RNA sequence: UAUCCGCAGCAGGUCUCCAAGGUGAACAGCCUCUGGCAUGUUGGAACAAUGUAGGUAAGGGAAGUCGGCAAGCCGGAUCCG
RNA sequence: UGCUUCUGGGUCGGGGUUUCGUACGUAGCAGAGCAGCUGCUGCGAUCUAUUGAAAGUCAGCCCUCGACACAAGGGUUUGU
């Protein structure tokens, strides 16, 4: 007989094989469509989740209830240094799909790079590329490499460069770093190869990715939470006390004359870890980094024209479990994907986006940096001290 | 250069943080052992009947956050033990664990 | 013209409250709330500016064994205010009134929340403090 | 944004944190934590209190 | 809780004598001395799900369920009543 | 994920942060009062000063560039 009450159905089946990523670090299964009318430029970027945060802004969206008021809003910190690019990839798509064509390393390739091709950095002689390398300064070798060019510029159709993040430039335990494609999007393919050649072997910071006051899209892979039982995978209603033989199940787990069990009745497994995106997430700043000139350490990232305070994005006692960011970094709205100093990709939006939440100017009134190891009261050390005055052990 | 005397000071408190009640004294003793033997390159660690009352006077569940222990390298007596060399780890009674460095305690 | 956001709301069916008026009621007994489509095995449940179905469990005679609509005044769950404060109130209260928000009485005893005061504006007349 | 003090420990309150406690004769009180407000429930002096200011400026501390 | 009966070194059963200190109305419960013992037919490493035995939970307060089942509230003494 | 660019991690120590709430001792003509000796000496819960003190703080917190030792090792396989 028929279910007498309907209700809809515990979670979603667009997420099925809800096992363990095979990747650390998210892959971007599909890139922003091309067209030659715009500039050549990237379309995604790596960093690394750092933690969360306070923002003070003044809305302004007409017809609201919170219009010209003034809003508190958690935002994510993604700590980014700038990559440096070591390789092209050309590919051609074929009626089978898409296939790579050719690849082209550079001449000089750091060991930070070097460590992600071993999986064991201290007992390897350290080989790689060594004798590619000699490809780079021989007459015969570089006119090889300029008919490699051209042939991926008379037979390709999309362009991907190769690149990968400074791990020297970060408070994380590893030094291996993260290689990655990231396709060019702009102009014809004569013109995204000679780009993509002329600053081969060179850095490529985040403001020339991603621009202020855009909204895009993460990509990564969620906290790992073990074996977990239905009542928390799947968020189905616990049974009632008088249960005999445990009440944290799925009492029905199929009819009986469809002899098996499907695939959509909750069962208990792995929860977490999985490759997820998010879409439209909004950045509300792009902070420079520490830097240094005159002999003075300029750090007032988190210093807003109403403040002007020199205070750092670094709260009190740094960001927990995970250190200090001394680089440059980018401040989205709400909460991303991962856990502290996980990895982490962006990349430009797929959709067109004409819409006013889209289209909001954001200006920072107040970031706040309060100690996040417990109950913080003191923006910064020196407004502490003058609070409290001086201690026994001054 | 084998036989030699150092002296440290152990953070318990640490080294045992998020075990049951039952078990933090025992525990205690293995990993005074295993830092011992870590410290010491040698698998032989034997441990004084007075370091062994000072890591249980407070109880089984209260255990010292920190200790201070001598240990000493010294060659095995017992010529036909595999071992060649074994470390005795003894108790240091002290009042505060202010600004003690590892000191390296000579003969 | 613009909308009430989303509160915590914490007054399931069921819920005794007290009446902060002079119509004569002292409590008010919550047994349903207008606006909920609802889900399985879920207690409709109202916060503070939402409009309920009630009865007086102690009171006057003539106004008791029956239903009447009134306005949630306080409520006791701490609710997020979109400037970043977290209010709550000592007790929970409301008030009787019609089907279209004029109040039954004519005074009212304690403060008003703001968003209850801004949603009906016959409330917040004769409301004496706010928020 | 304004930066408004602890109604019991005289502390200063940022716009993130805390909470806001209206009782029902008015007189709208705000708190730092859930310590202070603890505290205020309980119908403790801060006067007597060691950590707030309160007891800090009576005493001349 | 191993010399008896129960197929067994079986959480069952099997008639009596003696009886310290403190708290406390008390041979109640809890801590100790005289006397006894080695955790009850094994140990080691971790701390997933589901269990068994305990706890705590914002706002509401029986809306749960056949049914307040289960847990929770109350608790001693003195003075009123 | 890490395992010699005098570099590295590891331990300990030191700072930052943070939790609780002001330690022991000493001094007090502070202290309901009581005992003794002719104002002093004793008993006395508590209070005041030293004292936002003392204690804890990654084991899955943040920086150290202080001290100490250690790290160029071991084993099993893989051929176009
Ligand atoms: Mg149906
Ligand atoms: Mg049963
Ligand atoms: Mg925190
Ligand atoms: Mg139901
Ligand atoms: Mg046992
Ligand atoms: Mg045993
Ligand atoms: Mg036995
Ligand atoms: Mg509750
Ligand atoms: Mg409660
Ligand atoms: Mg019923
Ligand atoms: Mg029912
Ligand atoms: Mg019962």
């Amino acid at each position: 007989s028929h279910r007498k009450f309907s209700a809809p159905r515990h979670g979603s089946l667009g997420f099925l094989p809800r096992k363990r990523s095979s990747r650390h670090r998210g892959k971007v299964k599909s890139f922003p469509k091309d067209d030659p009318s715009k500039p050549v430029h990237l379309t995604a970027f790596l960093g690394y989740k750092a933690g969360m945060t306070h923002i003070v802004r003044e809305v302004d969206r007409p017809g609201s209830k919170v219009n010209k008021k003034e809003v508190v809003e958690a935002v994510t910190i993604v700590e980014t240094p700038p990559m440096v690019v070591v390789g092209i990839v050309g590919y051609v798509e074929t009626p089978r799909g898409l296939r790579t064509f050719k690849t082209v390393f550079a001449e000089h390739i750091s060991d930070e790079c070097k460590r992600r091709f071993y999986k064991n950095w201290h007992k390897s002689k350290k080989k790689a590329f060594t004798k590619y390398c000699k490809k780079w300064q021989d007459d015969a070798g570089k006119r090889q490499l300029d008919k490699d060019f051209s042939s991926m510029k008379k037979y390709c159709q999309v362009i991907r460069v190769l690149a990968h993040t400074q791990m020297r430039l970060l408070p994380l335990r590893q030094k291996k770093a993260h290689l990655m494609e990231i396709q060019v999007n702009g102009g014809t393919v004569a013109e995204k190869l000679d780009w993509a050649r002329e600053r081969l072997e060179q850095q490529v910071p985040v403001s020339q990715v991603f621009g202020q006051d855009e909204m895009i899209d993460v990509i990564g892979v969620t906290k790992g939470k073990g074996y977990k039982g239905v009542t928390s995978r799947w968020h189905t209603k616990k049974l009632p006390r008088k249960t005999h033989r445990g009440l944290r199940k799925v009492a029905c787990i199929g009819a009986w004359h469809p002899a098996r069990v499907a695939f959509s009745v909750a069962r208990a497994g792995q929860k977490g870890y999985h490759h997820r995106t998010e879409i439209n997430k909004k950045i509300y700043k792009i902070g420079q980094g520490y830097l240094i000139k005159d002999g003075k350490l300029i750090k007032n990232n988190a210093s807003t024209d109403y403040d002007l305070s020199d205070k750092s994005i670094n709260p009190l006692g740094g960001f927990v479990h995970y250190g200090e960011v001394t680089n440059d970094f980018v401040m989205l709205k709400g909460c991303v994907v991962g856990t502290k100093k996980r990895v982490l990709t962006l990349r430009k939006s797929l959709l067109v986006q004409t819409k006013r939440r889209a289209l909001e100017k954001i200006d920072l009134k107040f970031i706040d940096t309060t100690s996040k190891f417990g109950h913080g009261r003191f923006q910064t050390v020196e407004e502490k001290k003058a609070f409290m005055g001086p201690l026994k052990k001054d | 250069n084998e036989v030699v005397t150092r002296e440290y000071t152990i953070n318990i408190h640490k080294r045992i943080h998020g075990v049951g009640f039952k078990k933090r004294a025992p525990r205690a003793l293995k990993e005074i052992r295993k830092f011992a033997m870590k410290e010491m390159g040698t698998p032989d660690v034997r441990i004084d009947t007075r370091l062994n009352k000072a890591v249980w006077a407070k109880g089984i569940r209260n255990v010292p956050y920190r200790i201070r222990v001598r240990l000493s390298r010294k060659r095995n007596e017992d010529e036909d033990s595999p071992n060649k060399l074994y470390t005795l780890v003894t108790y240091v009674p002290v009042t505060t664990f202010k600004n003690l460095q590892t000191v390296n305690v000579d003969e | 013209s613009g909308a009430k956001f989303r509160i915590s709301l914490g007054l399931p069916v069921g819920a005794v409250i007290n009446c902060a008026d002079n119509t004569g009621a002292k409590n008010l007994y919550i047994i349903s709330v207008k606006g909920i489509k609802g889900r399985l095995n879920r207690l409709p449940a109202a916060g503070v500016g939402d409009m309920v179905m009630a009865t007086v469990k102690k009171g006057k005679p003539e106004l008791r064994k029956k239903v009447h609509p009134a306005v949630v005044i306080r409520q006791r769950k701490s609710y997020r205010r979109k400037d970043g404060v977290f209010l709550y109130f000592e007790d929970n209260a409301g008030v009787i009134v019609n089907n279209k928000g004029e109040m039954k009485g004519s005074a009212i005893t304690g403060p008003v929340a703001k968003e209850c005061a801004d949603l009906w504006p016959r409330i917040a007349s004769n409301a004496g403090s706010i928020a | 944004m304004k930066v408004e003090l602890c109604s019991f420990s005289g502390y200063k309150i940022y716009p993130g944190h805390g909470r806001r406690y209206a009782r029902t004769d008015g007189k709208v009180f705000q708190f730092l934590n859930a310590k202070c407000e603890s505290a205020f429930l309980s119908k403790r002096n801060p006067r007597q209190i060691n950590w707030t200011v309160l007891y800090r400026r009576k005493h001349k501390k």
